[PDB]
């Protein structure tokens, strides 16, 4: 299931990313800290991000490097 | 080119899939469908050995392989192996990612309402297309003609299906769609050659068998009287070379094989041969529109492709037929490919161009929107 | 033993007159001053070995330029000293092809004429537009003006 | 001439290649470092009340969730991308393997040792 | 010790022949390795010359029997018309 | 005498040596050469072979072209006919 | 070198052990693998003498010894000699201690489980090497010659076998292995040199027996010719001159003793030639790699160095294969070590880094390890 399994996990990284967040039992400390959490998370997920968009522009520099050498070898 | 946006006319097919961009005159990249996983155990490291080829990089090596069409008879069986299959397609052959670009994808007459719907779901969720729309194999070729009205039959590789059409409107009462295809006449080639000594028995020396029926056979005009002139002389015993050499000699194999068409007795099937099947879904059309009907016959479909088909099928039909209307057989030489051209006529046309199926449609709907309006 | 060549190379030429002074004092009879199948044979008899003739053949004509099968002076301390091999593995490969990748400015997947003229002009060492059309000639072998990343390996083959 | 001053050209191109790329990265990690300092709105957590702080946490979870699924679906791409060139790397050594392995140096047997036994110390190359 | 001083002179000898035959005919063998890569260069262009007309050949002769037939169908088709 | 025996013992051990060599070396030089003169007629069957395809490719070409003619004169008789 | 650490690329064989570190071109030491044990009395005190003198030590005192091969048919018969031989290989022609280096074994196919399990507990436990893996002699020497596909001869000392491979996956139910070899050869050169007079009963003479045939022996192109040209004239005889003078003259016994490769009836074996189990090792093989392996056969081993092999095996192929394919043979001038060039190569391989058969693995499931994954 695949799909299926796509599906759950998407929502699974709704529920874990972001767990059973209950903000309205904390003190006004513990408030603070966790919107610092959340404000470091934004931080971290757009670091991700970037690295992901450089990976991505060095996968289309090789592979246009791949299909050079695949047309050149014929 | 430039701006704007082309349409992908993709052709699942049974046996070869045809695709290409919407607009030209030939499919840009034909080959066939079959996914064959390894069979032996392999020693060499680091050879870069795949867990499964694909398309046509599985007809080179498949002295190893075990191939296996994802598509028994129109229906598709596998559908793990049919989106390989179709991720192959748009990634390597056309190199086109596919959220940029429509698809039309093309069915056989009568299959399986879960068939299409999971197809549909398939180009949605996975490939995220645009838009797609799944048209009748049938009304494209006969747009390919340019014709307007006819019964086609397209005896492609999967399946035989007969599609009358008049001025633009189908007749489903009409359509008369038998199983009997390319598929099981190289089975039963393989199973007649038998009789002089040849024995294929794998899966990849079927694909030699097929280019043996390819090469060789044709459809006789008379069947008896080739089965006594084959028995006197020897003027048809046209030979040809395997992958390895040892040269065989087919006989009247040649002609036995696609005789089948007409007489389904052959491989046991009870129903009547593709000649008269066609009469039988002009009679069950009304009585008023049989003879432009008799006129137009179109072929298509690559099973129809035996040197010598559209003079015993016009034969047949004639003696069917009343004596005053006139038989015609259309028979157009790019007659492999002549629902992939109508595939693209019919993407170009402006007028079709709000029948495709919004994404943000299939979002309120769910996948059974495709047996709704939009077709 | 290369680098060690290039290090003994700093030094005066008379220290070519004391390795044939060596060359005696291994096989003395020597008249030429140049390594023949022959003298070869005998020293590494003598020493206690014995490689094939093609093998030299090959070594000989990796470094012949005339093509006459034969080597000058310095030409004789260059093969002398490829008797030995220690440039080993050609520095890194990865590290190669990442500097190659960085290389291609526009990105087209081949190193024209253009892009290593302003690599050189940008890397400041006393060159000369001869040593540019030697170095054109021994990279892009087929004389398309564009390196294949094949070529570029062949081009860095043994290479520290 | 012969290859020693090429390969000295050949070792001063890689050496300025090498500085070049390490400059280059490191301008572009700097780029990077301000790009996603300026990305993020800065927080601001001075003179909010409680019921302020609550709500302005519960939209910044709601924009968690929203960015937790941007980076879901570019790593999706990421993935299929590295899918697509480890297929096109097999590709690659499918049709440019067989005959086209370099090989090792291990022919030339010991040289030096005999030179220096024969030799005694008159030998100072290796 | 004559003895073996006649035997030290025809050793010389024996050496001295030997050794001018085995460089002869090292010679002899690096010449003939090259004529021998130089004329696997040409068979090799020349089989893969053949094999592509050959290719060719048969595609071209599986075309032409298909359009006579074609036209030998249409001539019986047409005496029929007449 | 004892030492001219000693020289002469060596300088028999080196001439069979050298005696070696030459047989390897007329060894590998035959065979190379019996190696060149079965090239050589491969090579002349090959471009045999490439000759008669190319006769063959121009026949089978000069054929369809016929062929093709009579495809066209054909259809104009049918159409005239109908 | 430095630091790092080496494989230790040996190869049992059988008749001569062939050893040397990884990533070289030639094995560092070449040796008979004999241990003879004095057969005499012995009167010299002090003289120093051994019990057993192992290797190419035995081959210089051998007239006073009994050689006798601890490997007979590529199985090992004689567990404690082998041992011997392989304590004195790493520890005095290598002289590095096998606690610090990978080894990487060779092993005929088809041959007992009971010798390969042998095999790895002596090497994890007397000698307590890090990690061991033994691969079938044949894909190393496909590895040599650079090629991927190709069916490889691999005719040793003493077994002959024939395992072919496509696009590097064996076809394990297509190997054939025949146990004629070079040893078989010298028994029957040795027994048909007693048709002149010499007499060589003695297991030193067997040696020299050997020296003779590989000295003087050649594979005549077509044997009857030969017969009767060297029944008539007197251009063949060749004179030798054994160790200790009273030359031999060896007349039509030159190319006798080797044309027992291509009729094993000269010995009283049943099975046909390596002309012919070639041929029918390819016929097995699937209908469509038959043409690369007749394009690709490939020769290794020792006993194929005899001049003129190469095309007397050409010849009979072609004889035996249809008339289109073309057949060509790959004889290489380093045949001799071509099995340990291609150990070599596959020890020094990145890939293969992980496929040695780690201790830990051992000590968990026992010596049937090795039939197991790592195989
Ligand atoms: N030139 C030909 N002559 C005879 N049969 C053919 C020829 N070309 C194709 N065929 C048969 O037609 C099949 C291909 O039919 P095709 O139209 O591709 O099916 P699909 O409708 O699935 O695309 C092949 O399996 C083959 O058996
Ligand atoms: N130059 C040669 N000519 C003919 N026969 C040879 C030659 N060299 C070796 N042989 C035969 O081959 C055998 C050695 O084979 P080898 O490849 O070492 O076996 P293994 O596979 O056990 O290593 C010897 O016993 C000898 O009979
Ligand atoms: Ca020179
Ligand atoms: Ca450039
Ligand atoms: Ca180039
Ligand atoms: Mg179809
Ligand atoms: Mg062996």
């Amino acid at each position: 299931g695949k799909r299926q399994t796509e599906r759950e996990k998407k929502k699974k990284i709704l529920a874990e990313r972001r767990k059973v967040l209950a903000i309205d039992h904390l003190n006004e400390d513990q408030l603070r800290e966790k919107a610092k959490e959340l404000w470091q998370s934004i931080y971290n997920l757009e670091a991700e991000k970037f690295d992901l968009q450089e990976k991505f522009k060095q996968q289309k520099y090789e592979i246009n490097v791949l299909r050079n050498r695949i047309n050149d070898n014929q | 080119d430039d701006e704007e946006t082309t349409a992908l006319v993709c052709d699942n097919g049974s046996g070869l899939v045809k695709a290409g961009f919407a607009g030209d005159d030939a499919p840009r990249a034909v080959f066939p469908s079959i996914v064959g996983r390894p069979r032996h155990q392999g020693v060499m490291v680091g050879m870069g050995q795949k867990d499964s080829y694909v398309g046509d990089e599985a007809q080179s090596k498949r002295g190893i392989l075990t191939l296996k069409y994802p598509i028994e008879h129109g229906i598709i069986t596998n559908w793990d192996d049919m989106e390989k299959i179709w991720h192959h397609t748009f990634y390597n052959e056309l190199r086109v990612a596919p959220e940029e670009h429509p698809t039309l994808l093309t069915e056989a007459p009568l299959n399986p309402k879960a068939n299409r719907e999971k197809m549909t779901q398939i180009m949605f969720e996975t490939f995220n297309v645009p838009a797609m729309y799944v048209a009748i194999q049938a009304v494209l070729s006969l747009y390919a003609s340019g014709r307007t009205t006819g019964i086609v039959l397209d005896s492609g590789d999967g399946v035989t299906h007969n599609v009358p059409i008049y001025e633009g409107y189908a007749l489903p009462h009409a359509i008369m769609r038998l199983d009997l295809a390319g598929r099981d006449l190289t089975d039963y080639l393989m199973k007649i050659l038998t009789e002089r000594g040849y024995s294929f028995v794998t899966t990849a020396e079927r694909e030699i068998v097929r280019d043996i029926k390819e090469k060789l056979c044709y459809v006789a005009l008379d069947f008896e009287n080739e089965m006594a002139t084959a028995a006197s002389s020897s003027s048809l015993e046209k030979s040809y070379e395997l992958p390895d050499g040892q040269v065989i000699t087919i006989g009247n194999e040649r002609f036995r094989c696609p005789e089948t068409l007409f007489q389904p007795s052959f491989i046991g099937m009870e129903s009547a041969g593709i000649h008269e099947t066609t009469y039988n879904s002009i009679m069950k059309c009304d009585i008023d529109i049989r003879k432009d009907l008799y006129a137009n016959n179109v072929l298509s479909g690559g099973t129809t492709m035996y040197p010598g088909i559209a003079d015993r099928m016009q034969k047949e039909i004639t003696a069917l037929a009343p004596s005053t209307m006139k038989i015609k057989i259309i028979a157009p030489p790019e007659r492999k490919y002549s629902v992939w051209i109508g595939g693209s006529i019919l993407a170009s046309l402006s007028t079709f161009q709000q029948m495709w199926i919004s994404k943000q449609e299939y979002d309120e709907a769910g996948p059974s929107i495709v047996h709704r309006k939009c077709f | 033993d290369d680098i060690y060549k290039a290090a003994v190379e700093q030094l005066t030429e008379e220290q070519k007159n004391e390795f044939k002074a060596a060359f005696d004092i291994f096989v003395l009879g020597a008249e030429d001053g140049c390594i023949s199948t022959k003298e070869l044979g005998k020293v590494m008899r003598m020493l206690g070995q014995n490689p094939t003739p093609e093998e030299l053949q090959e070594m000989i004509d990796e470094v012949d330029e005339d093509g006459s099968g034969t080597v000058d002076f310095d030409e004789f301390l260059v093969m002398m000293v490829r008797c030995m091999k220690d440039d080993s593995k050609g520095k890194s490969e990865e590290e190669l092809s990442d500097l190659f990748r960085m290389f291609d400015k526009n990105a087209d997947g081949y190193i024209d004429l253009e892009e290593l003229k302003i690599m050189l002009q940008a890397t400041g060492e006393t060159i000369t537009e001869d040593d540019i059309e030697e170095l054109m000639k021994d990279g892009d072998k087929n004389n398309d003006g564009r390196i294949d990343y094949d070529e570029f390996l062949e081009f860095m083959k043994g290479v520290e | 001439i012969s290859a020693s001053r090429k390969l000295q050209l050949k070792t001063l191109m890689l050496q300025i290649a090498k500085q070049e790329l390490e400059r280059e990265a490191e301008e572009r990690r700097g780029e990077k470092g301000r790009a996603l300092s300026t990305r993020c709105q800065p927080l601001e957590l001075a003179g909010l009340s409680f019921a302020e702080l609550q709500d302005l946490c519960r939209q910044l979870h709601a924009r968690v969730d929203k960015v937790d699924e941007e980076r879901y679906d570019v790593e999706a791409k990421v993935t299929k991308n590295i899918t697509e060139i480890a297929d096109l790397n097999q590709k690659i050594f499918d049709l440019r393997g067989k005959f086209k392995r370099p090989t090792l140096r291990r022919v030339r047997i010991s040289a030096d040792a005999m030179m220096q036994a024969l030799l005694g110390a008159r030998a100072k190359e290796t | 010790a004559q003895k073996d001083e006649e035997k030290m002179e025809i050793q010389e000898i024996q050496l001295k022949e030997a050794k001018h035959i085995a460089e002869d005919a090292d010679r002899k063998y690096e010449e003939v390795a090259r004529k021998l890569v130089i004329i696997e260069s040409d068979l090799e262009r020349a089989e893969e010359r053949a094999e592509l007309s050959e290719g060719k050949c048969a595609e071209l002769e599986e075309e032409l029997k298909t359009v006579t037939n074609n036209l030998k169908s249409l001539e019986a088709q047409a005496e029929k018309y007449s």
